[PDB]
């Protein structure tokens, strides 16, 4: 299509369609058009995307957004954080943090802003032993928010993350998938 | 009681030629026009088609001269199918970037008067480069808290510029999102304009042409061939900062070796190419 | 290659910061400061940064 | 005061050549004519009123405009030739006034008829019953007097304001040297 | 009121400066509408070329508020 | 006699938000309208362009109307905007020339006796220019007799000035490929022209077909065209021909051969800095 | 510091010739009389 | 995107520019450059720059308030 | 009136200055290198609507003031001093006046008057006019009068200075007004120019001096270049003036 | 009384219809807009039959009872005046 919006109806289709499967095919074509688009808000749903389809291998995400936060176009570097923030829901990856670590001090605001949830969604409920660098976290939503040098839009992504980090008391976690293994299919609308 | 900071205001494609053909046109002066459209909805101001007016004025100002013009200009376009009526005004600031003075403030007071969600835009020609176009739509804060009210990004995207701020953005005026959108037959021709004919693809080259080029190029290499030389032998005997400073002012052969065999290989490759392919074509 | 579009994207503002004097030095003395000639002004008597 | 866009349809072919109605029939309609549209812009300011004479095929010689010095001013000129084409002129004229300046005006013609007419009736009565289907008024003046009658021409006024439509005339004036002007008393003065 | 508008924007402190040369300058060729300018052309009269005391020679398109003929190099 | 016509992008843009503008209107298959501009000695120069109502009766084409009166208050105020542009032309958005355009320049032939009639398709499909350009001249006979007039096609094409030519490029945001290299020359021809070749060939056969077919009459003038066509294609048997050919193609490649000697060697001496330059780094790590 | 030129009319209007800087046409702030300035003496004058 | 950014940087040259002298280049992306006015200064050299033509005292065109060389 | 001069004033309130520049180099279709008097040299745009033919390099052009868009061309400069040593008025003396000048007044006549009037026979004999006489002898003979009634009977232009009000404190100035004068001669063909007191600037050039010598020197060597050097004078004529011709460089 | 009642069309599509007296001058027009649209009365234009309205009677112009007015703003633009 020529209107972008269905474009992007149409990547969020391919992200509903192969929710989880992994499809080497979907993940080829969010890619193509994530790099080769002219749109920008295009791109950054289908970077987004990739999170619904690669979610059962947390391992692979990373591998395939790493790149893709260093880009020039600052919706790609969203899209990649909240890629990363889907895909490794309540996991708490060392890697993922290594990768939304130096981002949450990125230039443009809401790259900041994806930033910020993409690590309260990823590291909710974690202690300190479980992850080193939840503490750093903390600190950082707090001084975020405090601060008024900082743009407005980053304090909204740090009160959300705060939120996020502890949800429901502190007893909830976001599981796309069940324990079992089916997908969830409530949390992946709501995502 | 919003405006939205997701409204956004819908520039047709013949709108923004005619506004930057009508600025350019008067390089150093202020020139100004008036823009018709609709208003559909709180999120969209849609701008379908512009109208050079008379006028005069110095480089300093400038201001209209006749309101007939603009009245039967109206009941004339209405009598062919654009009934649409007047969103705004625009004007252009020639190397100046695009903001809001005091004398703008005032016009676009009394149009705001007339109607509430009126629009200012601003052209900058000469500052526009071949891809990029430098313009802005505007609107007048009042005297009262934050002007509009947010319900999404929109509106946080841009990073106004240190010129706009020091001459009044955000604290007078502030601005509104543009969007280009365009229809299926705008698409069409858009993408039509830089096609050659046909014939134009099936043509060689006066073959004479051709040799002659590329013995020219064939010669400029011989020397760059041995300036490769000469140039390679040092970048041993030459400091790792010396280096960085060794290309300026002087020749680079390896570049200019790349451009050339480039083109040579292009050219020869394309010339070949049309040749074999008539030669099975025509008979 | 990114890293390039990148830079030659940001160009745009650093290209719109001030330059910078060129002055000859005259004598180091006092504290930390400077007595500069600034070609065709007259001189002064600067600070000195850090590093 | 009802805003009516009319369109004068004088004649101007070679049976005009004739002096049976005050010299030079051509001059008797061009006084009957410029009598007509001072009357309509005292009918209304915002009214109109317009001319297509019928020459061999047709020529419009001055398009719908409330000004009237134009009108008069392409009346002269019009040294008569060749023979006419009602069903063309008709056609021309109806084509001529769907594009009314001001479309709250009412759409209407008024034709001034001296020659003999060579069209089989049927394609006439058809005609008619498209610009009645079209909402026309038109308001037929037979000078010139070759049939003085019907010469094919009643059944189009009555289908035109068919069904007592009382929006289409057929003021039929006799040989007898008057100007028409006088004749003409309710198509013009008042229908 | 053109009084008062004219004593304000008459404030003292004034850049002195010599008349260099009364041209008698007329316009070229028509000029656009949509784009046109009173100084490049219509004008008629004369005009004054000057050296303020800044060592910096300006074009006067509209000689003020003093008659031209007055005014000598 | 022109030797070519340039029409602006902004005629052809204005022209098709007419047509849309129409369309929604409604109940109508064409548009009509001026155009303004300028000559250079034969090399016409069409910049800006506005409407005139008009209306035809498709079932018969001897019925139309076309506001010439607003024609001339148009021009009236257009040319109280912009001094330096004066009627050139007319232009129109059907697809096929119409039997009208004689009538129609005959009455526009008033306004400019030099008038060209430039048709802007709206709706390209094909593979080529969206203009055509057609000047209307008497033809004189050998047989044909009667002098009428028709239209003589004329060399038309696009141009631009600095600011319109910025924001077309900005615009042009939906899709953009450069690579003035090898593949632009290679897609914007060879392939688009093989293509256009083919579809012209196929008009000339399917109007054969009809004559052939007895579904229309036999025009001479076509038939000597087409057999000076036929007569004009070259022979690729001739050892002359041949000869020549194997000669310049042998040219060709000498030149490419060097080129790519060239080449080879500056990519290797990149291999090598790069070596180097890794072993350097490994020794100092080290 | 400026170096008054002329003073012309009653009314207090000064031509100063600041060195190497330019040359004006003033008048006087309040602190100084109309009697203490003649032609031909320094004067001091503000920077605005 | 390269080629586009390239061909977008060029607003830097806008029409009124300021006349000066390329004196020496200091490291890449910066040089000494003496403007008309008489006064030395320290620039930035804009990237697209063809550095062959940088000659020493080689005429060029400076950016009305950064001074950058472009 | 009153009111009409009060409106004109107000609108002439509101109207800004042109910086006036040279064009040094037309680069491309719209781009100028202009060099604003005071020294600082531009690249430039040029308004829309105006002979880009004209603006060649050396045009004198009036630069609008916050974008610096050329905006109209103007013909060359004429110095108020030029402005005033072409304005003097040298009474009304006539021919009749001098008394007891025959000869010489036929010579002078010969030598300014007849070449351009009466070429034709310049042209049959074959010869190229003279262009200046000196004008020696003892004070109060007659010199300056004959050049009055000259300027004054004549018809073509007359440029009136005294060689001891050409020298300026400023050096390259005196040489710079020698020129302009001879370049405003060299547009108004045909002119006279009268160096009243050439002993004045015209002293034997020493090879030992002082600085202020050595200036005056420098002026000498322009106006000496200036009558015949490079550039064909043509037709502006001479006349000097001095009680001293001993005291007179050789070369000139 | 009697008052006149006219239109005022704006040229953005408003419509501020208003009635005024029939010894309404052109100034009092321009002066009772300007109080409605909070504008200084001199940016204000009113035309009629593509006819200024310079100044003085409204009647001796012509205008008259279900009469068309459209109410035309200036425009300006400029660094200062
Ligand atoms: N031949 C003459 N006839 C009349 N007056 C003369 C004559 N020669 C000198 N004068 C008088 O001398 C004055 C002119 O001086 P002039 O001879 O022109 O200059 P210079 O001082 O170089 O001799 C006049 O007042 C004039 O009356």
């Amino acid at each position: 299509d020529k209107d972008p919006i269905l474009r992007r109806s149409g990547m969020y289709t391919v992200a509903m369609a192969y929710c989880g499967s992994g499809n080497n095919k979907a993940i080829r074509r969010l890619l193509h058009v994530a790099v080769s688009d002219v749109n920008d808000d295009v791109r950054r749903a289908a970077v987004e995307s990739l999170g619904f389809i690669l979610f059962r291998t947390p391992e692979q995400c990373p591998s395939v957004v790493s790149l893709l936060s260093e880009s020039y176009n600052p919706h790609v570097r969203y899209g990649a954080a909240m890629a990363l923030g889907i895909c490794c829901a309540g996991t708490g990856n060392k890697e993922a943090i290594n990768l939304l670590e130096p981002m949450t001090n990125d230039p443009v605001n809401y790259v900041r802003q994806g930033a910020l949830i993409a690590s309260a969604l990823i590291m909710i409920q974690q202690t300190e032993i479980t992850c080193p660098k939840v503490n750093q976290f903390r600190q950082l939503y707090s001084k975020v928010i405090n601060d008024k040098h900082d743009d407005v839009m980053a304090k909204f992504g740090a009160i959300l993350a705060q939120g996020i980090l502890d949800a429901g008391g502190h007893n909830v976690t976001i599981s796309l998938q069940s324990r079992t293994g089916h997908t969830h299919m409530p949390s992946v609308v709501g995502v | 009681p919003a405006v939205d900071t997701a409204e956004q205001v819908y520039i047709s494609s013949l709108a923004l030629l005619k506004m930057l053909k009508h600025g350019r046109a008067g390089v150093p002066m202020e020139v100004m026009g008036l823009m018709l459209g609709e208003f559909v909805d709180d999120y969209t101001v849609r701008v379908i088609d512009v109208f050079a007016m008379p006028q005069s004025g110095t480089g300093v100002s400038v201001e209209a001269v006749d309101p007939v013009f603009q009245a039967k200009m109206l009941d004339m376009l209405k009598q062919t199918g654009r009934p649409e009526m007047v969103v705004g005004w625009y004007h252009s600031h020639p190397g100046f970037g695009c903001w809001l003075s005091g004398v703008d403030i005032n016009t676009q007071q009394s149009f705001e008067a007339l109607s509430e969600r009126a629009v200012a835009v601003v052209v900058d020609p000469i500052q526009s480069v071949k891809g990029k176009v430098v313009i802005d739509a505007f609107r007048l804060i009042n005297a009262n808290h934050e002007p509009r009210q947010t319900t999404s990004n929109l509106g946080h995207l841009n990073k106004p510029s240190i010129q706009a701020l020091i001459h009044g953005l955000n604290r007078h005026y502030y601005s509104i999102t543009i969007n280009y959108r365009k229809n299926e037959l705008e698409q069409k021709m858009l993408l039509n304009l830089h096609k050659k004919s046909w014939m134009e693809g099936l043509t060689l080259q006066d073959y004479s042409e051709h040799c002659k080029h590329n013995e020219s190029v064939v010669k400029e290499m011989l020397e760059l061939a041995k300036n490769y030389n000469k140039a390679v032998e040092e970048e041993d005997k030459m400091t790792p900062e010396q280096l960085a400073i060794k290309n300026v002012g002087k020749q680079d052969p390896k570049r200019h070796l790349e451009e050339h065999v480039d083109v040579l290989m292009t050219s020869n490759i394309v010339q070949c190419l049309a040749a074999m392919l008539d030669t099975v074509v025509f008979k | 290659l990114n890293a390039k579009v990148r830079l030659l994207r940001e160009e745009l503002q650093l290209l719109q910061e001030q330059g910078s004097y060129v002055g000859e030095v005259v004598r180091a003395m006092d504290k930390k400061k400077v007595l500069v000639k600034v070609h065709p002004e007259g001189k002064f008597v600067v600070d000195v940064d850090k590093n | 005061m009802v805003l009516e866009s009319t369109m004068v349809c004088v004649d101007n072919s070679e049976y005009m050549r004739n002096g049976d109605f005050l010299p030079t029939r051509l001059q008797a309609q061009q006084d009957a004519v410029n009598i007509v549209c001072h009357s309509k812009t005292r009918s209304n300011p915002e009214n109109n009123v317009g001319l297509i004479t019928l020459a061999n095929d047709c020529e419009v010689l001055t398009t719908l405009t409330p000004d009237t010095g134009r009108i008069l001013s392409k009346l002269h000129t019009v040294q008569p030739k060749g023979k006419i084409t009602f069903c063309t002129g008709i056609r021309v004229a109806h084509l001529a006034l769907k594009h009314r300046q001001g479309k709250n005006h009412k759409m209407r013609i008024i034709a001034f008829v001296g020659s003999p007419v060579e069209d089989n009736e049927k394609d006439l009565v058809k005609l008619a019953k498209r610009l009645k289907k079209e909402k026309v008024n038109v308001d037929i003046i037979n000078f010139g007097e070759e049939e003085v009658n019907t010469e094919k021409l009643t059944a189009f006024v009555n289908t035109l304001n068919g069904k007592d439509g009382t929006g289409s005339h057929l003021v039929t004036v006799p040989p007898g040297p008057s100007l028409a002007d006088a004749l003409i008393s309710s198509p013009i003065l008042a229908g | 009121e053109n009084s008062e508008k004219i004593k304000v924007n008459k404030t003292l402190p004034y850049l002195v400066s010599n008349v260099i040369e009364l041209l008698d300058v007329d316009p070229n060729d028509q000029e656009e509408d949509g784009a046109n300018i009173d100084l490049d052309s219509q004008r008629k009269g004369k005009c004054a070329v000057i050296k303020t005391s800044t060592r910096q020679t300006y074009f006067l398109p509209v000689i003020g508020l003093v008659d031209a003929e007055k005014l000598k190099p | 006699a022109v030797q070519k016509v340039v029409v602006h992008p902004l005629v052809l843009l204005s022209v098709v938000d007419h047509f849309n503008r129409i369309g929604k209107v409604g109940n109508q298959k064409r548009v009509v309208g001026v155009l303004l501009g300028s000559w250079q000695k034969k090399v016409l120069d069409v910049s800006n362009s506005f409407a005139v109502p008009f209306d035809e009766d498709d079932k018969d084409d001897s019925v139309w109307f076309l506001d010439h009166d607003y024609l001339e208050n148009m021009y009236g105020m257009f040319k109280k905007v912009n001094a330096r542009e004066r009627i050139v032309g007319w232009y129109h958005t059907g697809p096929k020339l119409h039997k009208n355009d004689i009538a129609i320049n005959e009455l526009m032939k008033r306004y400019c006796p030099n008038s060209v009639l430039v048709i802007i398709d709206v709706k390209p499909k094909d593979l080529g220019l969206p203009t055509e350009a057609y000047i209307s001249v008497e033809e004189v006979h050998d047989d044909g007799t009667p002098t009428s007039k028709t239209f003589e096609h004329v060399t038309s094409e696009i141009g631009a000035e600095e600011a319109e030519e910025v924001g077309v490029e900005h615009l042009l945001r939906d899709i953009k490929d450069t690579t003035v290299g090898t593949l632009s020359q290679r897609i914007t021809n060879q392939v688009h022209g093989l293509k256009g070749l083919n579809s012209k060939l196929l008009d000339i056969r399917s109007y054969l077909e009809k004559v052939a077919t007895g579904k229309l009459p036999i025009n001479h003038q076509i038939i000597y065209q087409l057999q000076d066509v036929f007569n004009l294609l070259p022979d690729v048997s001739l050892q002359e021909f041949v000869k020549a050919f194997y000669l310049k193609t042998n040219d060709q490649m000498v030149v490419v051969y060097l080129a790519s000697l060239i080449r080879s060697v500056v990519a290797l001496h990149n291999l090598i800095n790069n070596k180097i330059a890794n072993r350097d780094a490994e020794k100092k790590e080290g | 510091c400026t170096k008054i030129i002329n003073a012309d009319s009653e009314d207090p209007k000064y031509i100063i010739n600041v060195k190497q800087f330019a040359k004006f046409v003033v008048d006087l702030s309040d602190q100084v009389a109309p009697t203490d300035i003649e032609e031909g003496m320094r004067v001091g004058v503000d920077r605005n | 995107e390269f080629l586009h950014a390239q061909e977008e940087v060029k607003r830097i040259q806008s029409i009124p520019l300021v006349i000066g002298q390329f004196l020496e280049a200091v490291d890449q992306n910066t040089a000494i450059v003496g403007s008309t006015t008489g006064s030395n200064y320290y620039v930035r050299i804009l990237s697209t720059i063809d550095r062959e033509l940088l000659k020493p005292n080689a005429s060029v065109a400076l950016h009305k308030h950064s001074n950058a060389l472009v | 009136k009153q009111y009409e001069k009060s409106e004109n004033d107000l609108k002439a309130l509101q109207s800004v200055g042109q910086i006036v520049g040279e064009v040094l180099k037309q680069l491309t279709e719209e781009k100028f290198i202009v060099k604003a008097t005071n020294g600082p040299r531009y690249v430039v745009g040029c308004r829309r609507q105006l002979d880009k033919s004209k603006l060649k390099p050396g045009t004198r052009v009036a630069l609008d003031m916050t974008t610096l868009t050329i905006m109209r061309y103007l013909p060359r400069e004429v110095d108020p001093l030029v402005y005033n040593m072409s304005h003097e008025d040298p009474g009304n003396v006539s021919y009749s006046e001098i008394g007891g000048l025959s000869e010489q007044i036929r010579e002078l006549r010969e030598v300014i008057e007849l070449p351009l009037t009466n070429p034709e026979l310049f042209q049959r004999v074959g010869i190229i006019p003279p262009k200046g006489c000196l004008l020696y002898g003892p004070p109060g003979t007659g010199k300056t009068l004959l050049a009055r009634a000259v300027a004054s009977q004549l018809d073509c232009n007359f440029l009136k200075v005294v060689s001891s009000s050409i020298v300026d404190k400023y050096i390259g100035e005196s040489a710079r007004l020698i020129r302009e004068m001879f370049n405003y001669a060299r547009d108004h063909q045909p002119c006279i120019i009268f160096m009243d007191e050439i002993d004045a600037i015209g002293g034997r050039r020493f090879s030992e001096g002082t600085s202020a010598d050595r200036e005056i020197q420098r002026t000498l060597m322009e106006l000496l270049n200036q009558m015949d050097g490079f550039d064909t004078l043509h037709r502006v004529k001479m006349i000097m003036a001095t009680n001293r011709p001993d005291t007179l460089d050789p070369a000139l | 009384a009697a008052p006149m009642s006219l239109a005022i069309h704006s040229t953005t599509g408003t419509r501020y219809d208003l009635a005024v007296p029939p010894d309404e001058t052109v100034e009092g027009l321009r002066k009772r807009l300007s109080q409605r649209l909070k504008v200084p009365k001199e940016r204000l234009a009113l035309l009629h039959k593509d006819t200024r309205l310079s100044s003085g009677k409204l009647q001796e112009f012509g205008v008259g009872d279900g009469s068309k007015l459209t109410l035309v703003p200036t425009v300006e633009a400029g660094l200062m005046s």
